[PDB]
């Protein structure tokens, strides 16, 4: 089961005990300055990343605005104030704005998908795609098709309070 | 004031 990796979250979110869920907090946590850690943008990585085969997980989003999710890059820049888009190896959905967006670049995907509770995040090395489903009947969202070319590490990111995101298992 | 250049 996928947990979230404390040693890569910002020390502005606050992660559940079980490692599952994060938030955005009011303040920022002491934690060491691992190379690994982001320090700017408000991201954390789950502990487990993929290189090869196929894989599924699940994604309870909250509905307001402020989180985005999905999958990035293993080389994903940590530090300093970064672009939250393909180029800089991210693969994901948002909700902001009051709209669900699939974070396409240089302008965003608008989604008439109607309302999420909780999606389920489809990873294929093996081909090369990052696919999204409602669950209530798995309707498509989205699928980024990449040829992706390092290991690929589930991404959570919160940057505004009052919205969560978390792992369902 | 969204914060999502933060992202």
């Amino acid at each position: 089961e996928l947990t979230l990796d404390p040693d890569t979250a910002n020390p502005r979110l606050i992660l559940s005990l079980d490692l599952k869920g994060v938030r955005l907090g009011e303040r920022a946590q002491d934690l060491p300055n691992h190379p690994c850690r982001f320090d700017t943008n408000t991201r954390v990585l789950a502990s487990c990343g993929f290189s090869s085969g196929r894989h599924h997980w699940e994604v309870e989003v909250g509905s307001k605005d402020g989180w985005a999710f999905g999958v990035a890059r293993e080389s994903v820049r940590r530090k300093g104030l970064t672009p939250f888009t393909p180029e800089e190896g991210v693969w994901a959905l948002q909700l902001n704005g009051g709209q669900y967006w699939a974070v396409t670049s240089p302008e965003r995907s608008p989604l008439s998908c109607g309302h999420l509770s909780r999606v389920r995040v489809a990873l294929d090395l093996e081909v090369g795609a990052v696919s999204f489903y409602a669950v209530e009947d798995m309707r498509h969202l989205y699928t980024f098709r990449v040829n992706f070319q390092e290991r690929v590490f589930p991404l959570f990111s919160v940057c505004s309070t009052g919205t969560y995101l978390r792992i369902w298992p | 004031c969204s914060g999502v250049t933060f992202q």
